[PDB]
DNA sequence: TGAAAGTACTTGAGTAG
RNA sequence: AAAGACCAGGC
DNA sequence: CAAGTACTTACGCCTGGTCATT
């Protein structure tokens, strides 16, 4: 509806997909905080992630809460197709 | 073996070239002779050549075979007997009530001002050639037979064919406008629909005419050495069999593809040794696809995975190392095109309406969608939805439109592709008609008794259930992932589906089935496995 | 350079423990002298290691300076760093 | 290849194949990096007061001298004026080392890597005899003094009597004794740690011993190992560096090695000096006097039309305005060109960027001289229109007017630095680009201040701009670091790059590997790329060159 | 604006001042076709392209599978419920994202932008 | 670099090829100089007659002391704007912007203050 | 504008009289520290067609070691300097003979003009400046570190205590800004004092080649 | 279909009696 | 058996 | 003195099989 201003020093596609990166992450983010409190004491991967001997915190999130957003080439996955990513989705389909 | 396909018009953009825009096409005679003659018409930047361009980049301009330095476009239409600017543009130009496009082509016109005859256009070409003639007749000669022969012989190559070559021409410089003023997007590089595989078939045709075209020379020159002597001549001894024979094995055991004498030439890495470690391995050899281009490469783009290999090309199946991307194999339901003459299609759309670029008036050829029959622009058409409705129903009861030709409605476009060519990637996906699939539970029903009932898989595509679609029809169809959650009425997300996919696992090759939930692992993870099966013992 | 007037490091590089070291080991599998009593050590390395810690080596390592003058200091003179 | 040779020669300078001097002292101090480690300053941060607090050794209290100190030497220090004179001349030596280090590390970052690490050998000294805190220390202040003297006379690293010896040994030990005096301070030594005399002792001892087995083995060959340990993290970077887009990683280490001089992402980033830093609107004003906007920045759509009399007016929402200008004495009496360009000038475009249809038209006129006319709308109204003739009173002057408005369009420089595509403006949230400055209270802080990142490179003409700081405004492209400013500029600037593009992932090289990097590009003179073209070019012999890209070439030159 | 054709060799007829009139003629190059203009505006250079997207889109659009629709938007011409909407899938679409609808049913073909 | 000087070149050549005191009572103050090429001094005068007609409307419109002053007052605006700009259509220009101020000053109700 | 043209002498004579006062010439503090607003009042502001025709701002300094040599920074008028104005410049010296001297040109020297400034090398040493270059002090900038003028003396001790050829150090081109800056020959060597995040201080010496 | 960047070389070129 | 090319693969 | 061109270089190691030429 053309209701989002272009910030200053992006384009306004830019800055709508800077927004949605944004939320992305910031859902990946707190997603990944909840399971990483949810882990029992007595957790494998927890233990593991702090020994530092191998895992991260951003693997327990991806086992246990979110993948998260894919990207190729620094940006999300490109519309290899005419205006969609798949055959199964509507063109011009910017949703996550 | 990949190549880019051919008889099509692919619009690129050089990254810094003197080129802006150029649209490149490769031309083969239905591959009946010749590799492939290609042509380029492009756009001269932006920086002018000192007093002509002085507007946002013009001066289209035709890099034709055979010609060691560029031809203006405008010099080209008029070698084929197009004097008058309003003809050209009408072939250039399909509604002249759009001024933009007349702003960009303007300057191009402005170029070839000066050459204003048929004859001296083609004296113009001529002179530019490998070897400029000493007299006028034989410059003009040379030129006809390049634009004739050489330049787009899938158009056409018997004499009176300039017209049809003009239109072509004129598309391809449409196509380069579009891309100009930026209402068509630059076609993708390594999307799949450009690309053609050449299989077992086309590759022993492509030595074959090499090696016959030897053998003939070898028994012309045979006869031609014992008929100075004027006795007489037997084929039994000139005919060399050793030519034909020692040539496919060579070519099928070295890997070089090409003759002996030529080996470093030749491409290298086809025809390899078939892997017997595992079963597993012996198919993934028999069905695997190779990217030409160099292995040293450094640009990411040409081995990343494409939206367009979804159940074409195995996901996850790939060599690591610096052949990543660029050795490909097949998922399990597609199936390669093994070509068919387009004769039956050209003859339906004849009779069944459809005019010829011959017989009808330039004008009217902006608001008629232009159908394209193995990339050869066969004419237009008023009422195309009526024609792509016809056109699938008689594919898929499988009376003129054999199941392995593709069709395409380029609706925003006001184009339609039909296209049988052999190397076509496809796989066969379920019809869906209004929300709900054609495949009954009859046909479930008939496939339980497959044995006592002689129903196979032909008679289930024979009934209009299940349909092939290659990857640039792939576009033009809307996917239903799997029927028992999408089609079934919701919030609704979208309401016209036009197939549905049998089982989302097909995606993956042979190698990568194996794997026990891999939609749980990490994708290289599958990658890995995918080499490991291979290596696997059995 | 002469005797006096030495401008380097008094300490012994593990560059020249090292040669010394392997020089001497090889001197002492060619029958050479041992300069210190051994406790019934037959590692030419060992014994090396041995006169080293002892200061009994019989050899100047020769420094060149850069301009072309060498420093010649004895095995004996530098401090270890081990 | 290209520093293979580079060694420590046995007098302490680090050298190449020609005996040709790369650095005077390995990594500017002459010690290995496997002992190093990082430490504190411990005087660079903490304010005037707390300095004062911290290191005072306040002899005047004779309570707190008690509770620290032993009976006998609190009545020394407080009778003895020869023990309070040495007491205030270190404090005063603190005062001036702790400005030093104010100069020297600017930004306040107190980490630094230093040979032998002075808190953890004080807390072993404090263990291993049995330091009780709770009681007072049998140690004279003026014997810590002393100490630290005696032991900064025997840590050497340039030897001789020579006065220019003498200053190179005091330049290169100079931070680690700034270390030393402020942490064994009389005051915290009474204080804080409360060591004893024995103690004391061995710390002096294992201070010496630890620094001495840090100093460079000469036959190090520093070369190869600093090659390699920059080549070692570039094996884990990143090829990709992803609203600023600068390029980092393995192209960004190519491009500074390779002295690139067209970088993928030519940057300028420049600091704003006065009112200009503080305020948003002088801030976006001085980035309008940086970026290169020309006309076609600001045209709405330029249009010929055929205008045979000025009276005519073929444009009609264009006639009042124009009956204002002809009724003058003008030049319209005589043959007036009848082509008119009539440029329509975006507004947003003009108020974005505080132009105005005046200076356009002085533009206009300056750059196509007073012989051709340029009568605009003086705005104020819906339309910002220019209208331009060609008067002269064959090239027809509908062809010329084509010409001339294209170069307008194209190379006009209406406003601002050319070659500068897009200038930003933003307020730094890393405190490395912030504006760090010293309170009254001697404390460090940090002002948050405008800054603009800019595409392109011009960096002579930015740093001449008016209100625009020349102390600050620094560039990213090596070579014209060099050009404008110098090669010394050029190899801190590259030491600063190659340190970005290594520690975007938090990684670590230790300083001499990059100060021998930027050292053997920047020591013959001139930028050398490490390339063929530098490897390869330099007064080595035929056999070093013609290991690395060349062989035949560079043996058939010899 | 646009290209003016000869109306007797057909070649482009390039702009030209009558002296003796004062007026603007097209003229010919390849002959003597001299004409009479009535626009008097030989270039137009519009730099910003302010182009609306409308008069692009092809009402055939209306009938493609893939593209989203909304019952919730009707026609303004026939109040036809269903519209197919879609982005402008052209030039100057890195700093727009406002969508097009065209009215299905057939001989509708309305379009428009919301 | 190249193009700068070759468009310069291009546009002298194609340009060049295309190639009194005040009489008694002149209300302007160094009337008698040239900084404005091109500025004849009827142009001047006339420029003086628009501002003294724009006086005589804001006379009209605020009640002004009376014409003996505002002839100085003319001088000293017509000065400052003939120090203000430089070449010919600039002057122009700028005693445009100022008369649109006054006009507006007029308009607004309140006296053309300094 | 204008203003502007005055806010460059300005700033071009204040960098101007640091950069004599480095070399070590016997500059006022007044000279070094003038306001724009006093450069003003005292040359009169507008510079076309005013008060400063960019002549009469030249500066005559004077070394503190010998008042005898001096040093003639000029100001020329012509955006492009030639052979006949670079002459005169030269005769002046001479009448008065002072030896070295400055060219701060305003665009650039013609090819013959650069010639002959090298042509008298060994009599009358003239240097050329852009005007462009003297708009900042380039050794006022945070990279670029305290260069010293090296003496013979200073030299032959650098040479006598590390044993060095001067062809072993490392070296800066004479056309490099602060060799330029200071006016530096081939033959001599300049200190460089940089500080160090691992030692605190390390001079280095740079010969020019 | 889908290599590319620094340094060469390789050419024509360029104010008064 | 030899070195040349190619191919596949391992880290 | 610019505009044109051509040249050289592009991770390390390791395993097997195949083939044509000798
Ligand atoms: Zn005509
Ligand atoms: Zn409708």
């Amino acid at each position: 509806n053309n209701e989002l201003e272009p910030t200053p020093g992006n384009t306004l596609r830019q800055t709508f997909e800077n927004q949605v990166n944004r939320i992305l992450n910031d859902a990946r983010d707190k997603t990944g905080s909840s399971a990483q409190k949810s882990l029992s004491e007595y957790n494998n991967f927890k233990s593991m992630v702090v020994s530092g001997a191998k895992g991260s915190k951003i693997n327990i999130s991806q086992v246990i809460a979110v993948v998260g957003q894919q990207n190729v080439e620094g940006k999300r996955i490109p519309f290899g197709f005419k205006h969609r990513t798949l055959p199964h989705f509507i063109k011009d389909d910017y949703g996550p | 073996q990949e190549k880019m396909a051919t008889n099509t018009v692919y619009v690129f953009a050089k990254k810094d070239s003197k080129y802006a825009y150029t649209g490149e096409c490769r031309s083969c005679l239905e591959n009946s002779s010749r590799p492939t003659s290609t042509i380029w018409v492009s756009m001269l930047a932006r920086g002018g050549q000192g007093a002509k361009k002085s507007a946002i980049g013009q001066r289209i301009v035709a890099t034709l075979p055979y010609i060691k330095q560029e031809v203006p476009i405008i010099i080209v239409f008029r070698a084929l007997g197009f004097v008058s600017d309003r003809d050209i543009l009408e072939h250039i130009i399909y509604d002249f009530e759009d001024p933009e496009m007349m702003e960009m082509v303007k300057p191009s016109l402005d170029e070839a001002f000066v050459i204003q005859e048929q004859n001296v256009a083609l004296n113009f070409i001529g002179s530019r050639g490998a070897k400029p003639g000493v007299t006028k007749e034989k410059r003009i000669k040379y030129a006809k037979e390049v634009l004739q022969k050489e330049m787009l012989p899938h158009v056409g190559v018997s004499d009176f064919c300039e017209t049809k070559k003009a239109y072509f021409l004129g598309y391809m410089v449409h196509r380069l406008l579009l891309a100009a003023l930026g209402r068509r997007e630059l076609d993708d590089r390594d999307h799949y629909g450009n690309k053609r595989l050449d299989l077992a078939g086309p590759l022993l045709a492509f030595l074959f005419r090499g090696m016959f075209k030897n053998l003939l020379k070898e028994v012309r020159i045979y006869a031609q050495k014992f008929i100075d002597r004027g006795k007489d001549f037997n084929l039994e001894l000139a005919i060399k069999t050793r030519i034909i024979s020692d040539g496919l094995k060579y070519s099928l055991a070295t890997g070089n593809w090409g003759d002996q004498k030529k080996a470093h030439q030749a491409r290298a890495g086809v025809s390899q040794v078939l892997n017997r470690l595992t079963f597993a391995s012996t198919l993934s050899h028999l069905r695997r696809l190779n990217s030409p281009i160099g292995r040293d490469g450094k640009l990411a783009k040409p081995r990343q995975l494409h939206n367009t290999l979804w159940g074409m090309v195995c996901p996850a199946e790939t060599p690591e190392g610096h052949a990543v991307g660029l050795v490909k194999n097949l998922a399990l339901m597609a199936y390669i095109s093994v070509g068919s003459q387009p004769s039956p299609i050209l003859e339906f759309l004849e009779e069944w309406s459809m005019e010829n670029l011959e017989e009808i008036s330039p004008a009217a050829i902006a608001d008629a969608t232009k159908i394209f029959v193995n990339g050869c622009w066969v004419g237009i058409h008023k009422d195309p939805e009526q024609l792509m409705n016809t056109l699938r129903k008689l594919r898929r009861q499988m009376d003129i439109i054999v199941s392995e030709v593709s069709m395409i409605r380029d609706i925003r476009e006001r184009e339609i592709r039909i296209y049988t060519d052999a190397g076509r990637i496809c796989r066969p996906l379920l019809i869906v008609e209004k929300q709900k699939l054609l495949l009954k539970k009859r046909h479930i029903d008939q496939l339980k008794e497959r044995e006592y009932n002689n129903y196979s898989w032909q008679d289930l595509v024979a009934s209009g259930v299940v349909e092939y679609i290659d990857t640039l029809e792939e576009e033009t169809v809307m996917l239903a992932m799997t029927p028992d959650d999408l089609q079934e009425k919701e919030v609704a997300y979208c309401s016209t589906y036009t197939h549905c996919e049998i089982h989302p696992s097909m995606i993956l090759g042979v190698c990568a089935s194996i794997i026990p939930f891999p939609d749980h692992n990490q994708s290289p993870r599958n990658t890995y496995q995918s080499a490991m099966g291979k290596q696997a013992m059995g | 350079q002469a005797n006096q007037k030495r401008i380097t490091t008094p300490y012994m590089t593990k560059y020249e423990r090292a040669r010394v070291l392997g020089t001497r080991a090889l001197q002492i599998a060619m029958c050479a002298p041992v300069m210190v009593e051994l406790e019934g050590e037959t590692d030419p390395l060992l014994i090396a290691m041995k006169e080293l810690k002892a200061r009994k080596i019989p050899i100047i390592i020769r420094r060149y300076l850069p301009d072309g003058s060498y420093e010649d200091w004895g095995v004996d003179e530098l401090i270890i760093t081990d | 290849k290209s520093m293979e040779s580079v060694m420590v020669k046995y007098d302490a300078t680090v050298r190449n194949s020609i005996n040709q001097v790369v650095q005077l002292r390995y990594g500017e101090d002459g010690l290995a990096g496997e002992s190093v480690e990082f430490q504190n300053l411990a005087t660079l941060k903490p304010s005037n007061k707390a300095f004062e607090k911290k290191f005072r050794f306040d002899y005047t209290n004779e309570r707190a001298l008690r509770r620290t100190l032993q009976e006998d030497l609190v009545k020394d220090v407080l009778s003895n004026a020869h023990i309070q004179n040495e007491l205030e001349r270190e404090f005063e030596r603190m005062r001036e080392d702790r400005e030093v280090l104010r100069v020297i590390f600017p930004t306040g970052d107190s980490k630094v890597v230093l040979p032998c690490n002075l808190l953890r050998m004080i807390w072993n000294a404090q263990k291993i005899f049995h330091i009780n805190p709770r009681l007072p220390s049998d140690l004279h202040p003026i014997k810590v003094v002393e100490g630290v003297k005696e032991l900064s006379k025997k840590l050497v690293i340039v030897n001789g009597d020579d006065p220019l010896s003498r200053q190179a040994q005091e330049n290169a030990t100079l931070l680690f004794n700034i270390h030393l005096r402020s942490t064994l301070c009389s005051r915290r030594m009474a204080e804080e740690f409360r060591l004893s005399g024995e103690a004391f002792d061995w710390l002096l001892g294992e201070i010496e011993s630890k620094f001495n087995q840090a100093i460079a083995h000469p036959g190090e060959m520093v070369g190869a190992l600093a090659a390699q340990s920059l080549g070692e993290p570039a094996t884990q970077m990143t090829l990709n560096t992803f609203a600023k887009n600068v390029t980092l990683g393995v192209p960004r280490l190519k491009e500074l090695i390779n002295i690139s001089k067209k970088p993928k992402t030519p940057s300028l980033t420049v600091f704003l000096l006065g009112q200009s830093a503080r305020d948003a609107e002088r801030a976006k004003d001085i980035l309008c006097r940086l970026e290169h906007t020309t006309l076609r920045k600001v045209t709405a759509n330029t249009a010929i039309y055929y205008d045979p009399n000025p009276q005519s007016t073929v444009v009609a929402e264009d006639q009042e305005w124009v009956n204002v200008y002809y009724e003058m004495p003008d030049f319209d009496v005589a043959r007036i060109s009848p082509w008119l360009l009539r440029v329509e000038l975006d507004r947003k475009h003009m108020t974005d960027r505080k132009l105005t249809m005046e200076q356009i038209a002085e533009k206009i006129n300056a750059g196509f001289g007073d012989d051709l006319n340029c009568i605009f709308n003086d705005d104020n109204a819906e339309k910002l229109v220019l209208r331009i003739r060609i008067m002269n009173s064959k090239m027809d002057d509908d062809v010329f007017l084509r010409c001339i408005e294209s170069n307008m369009l194209t190379d006009m420089t209406l406003q601002g630095i050319e070659q500068i595509s897009k200038v930003y403006m933003h307020l730094p949230q890393t405190d490395n680009k912030k504006k760090i400055i010293i309170t009254e209270d001697g404390e460090f802080k940090a002002l948050q201040e405008w800054i603009l990142e800019t595409d392109g490179v011009s960096l002579m003409r930015v740093l001449s701009e008016k209100d625009v700081d020349p102390v600050r405004t620094t560039s990213n492209d090596i070579v014209e670091i060099f050009t404008v400013l110098g090669i010394e500029a050029v190899r801190k600037a590259l030491e600063r790059e190659l340190y970005h593009v290594i520690s975007f992932d938090g990684s670590y090289v230790n300083y001499r590997h990059l100060a021998l990097l930027c050292d053997t590009m920047t020591c013959r003179g001139h930028l050398m790329a490490i390339t063929r073209h530098g490897v390869n070019r330099q007064d080595t012999g035929p056999l070093m060159k013609c290991s690395f890209e060349e062989t035949v070439d560079v043996l058939m030159e010899a | 604006v646009g290209i003016r054709f000869c109306q007797e060799c057909n070649n482009m007829l390039y702009p030209k001042e009558d002296k003796e009139n004062r007026i603007l003629l097209y003229a010919c190059r390849n002959c003597d076709y001299q004409q009479e203009a009535d626009n008097s505006c030989i270039y137009v250079n519009k730099i910003t392209h302010e182009v609306d997207e409308l008069t692009q889109i092809i009402a055939d659009v209306s009938q493609d599978p893939t593209l989203p629709r909304t019952e919730d938007h009707p026609c303004q011409k026939c109040g036809h419920k269903e519209a197919v909407f879609f982005q402008s899938h052209s030039a100057r679409a890195e700093d727009a994202m406002r969508l097009y609808y065209v009215c299905t049913a057939p001989h509708c073909g309305h379009r428009w932008t919301e | 670099e190249a193009h700068k000087r070759e468009w310069n070149l291009f546009y002298q050549k194609q340009m060049q090829l295309r190639k009194v005191p005040p009489d008694e009572n002149c209300p302007l103050k160094e009337a008698s100089s040239r900084r404005i090429p091109r500025l004849t001094v009827k142009a001047r005068e006339h420029c003086l007659r628009l501002l003294e007609e724009a006086l005589s409307s804001n006379r009209q419109s605020t009640r002004t002391a009376d014409e003996a002053d505002l002839r100085a007052k003319a001088v000293e605006l017509e000065h400052e704007t003939f120090r203000n700009a430089k070449v010919a259509n600039l002057y122009k220009a700028s005693v445009l912007k100022k008369v649109a101020d006054i006009h507006r000053a007029s308009k607004d109700g309140q006296p053309y203050d300094m | 504008d204008d203003e502007e043209e005055t806010y460059r002498l300005w700033k071009i004579r204040k960098t101007i009289m640091q950069l004599c006062h480095d070399r070590g010439y016997l500059v006022t503090q007044d000279e070094l520290d003038q306001t724009l607003e006093e450069f003003k009042a005292q040359f009169g502001d507008k510079p076309s067609e005013g008060r400063p025709r960019r002549t009469d701002l030249t500066v005559l300094v004077a070394h503190n070691d010998d008042p005898t040599d001096q040093m003639f920074v000029f100001f020329p008028e012509e955006p492009k300097v030639g052979i006949k104005t670079i002459k005169v410049y030269c005769q002046r010296m001479q009448e008065e003979n002072i030896t070295r001297a400055l060219i701060v040109v305003q665009q650039g020297m013609t090819p013959s003009a650069k010639q002959s400034l090298v042509d008298m090398a060994p009599k009358y040493i003239l240097e050329q400046f852009l005007q462009q270059e003297l708009l900042i002090n380039i050794t006022e900038h945070e990279l670029v570190p305290e260069h010293v003028v090296m003496t013979k003396e200073e030299v032959t001790e650098l040479l006598a205590r590390y044993k060095l050829r001067e062809n072993q150090l490392p070296r800066i081109q004479a056309g490099d800004p602060v060799a330029r800056y200071f006016g530096i020959k081939r033959g001599q060597v300049v200190k460089i004092i940089r500080p160090s995040e691992t030692a605190g201080r390390y001079i280095t010496y740079r010969l020019v080649q």
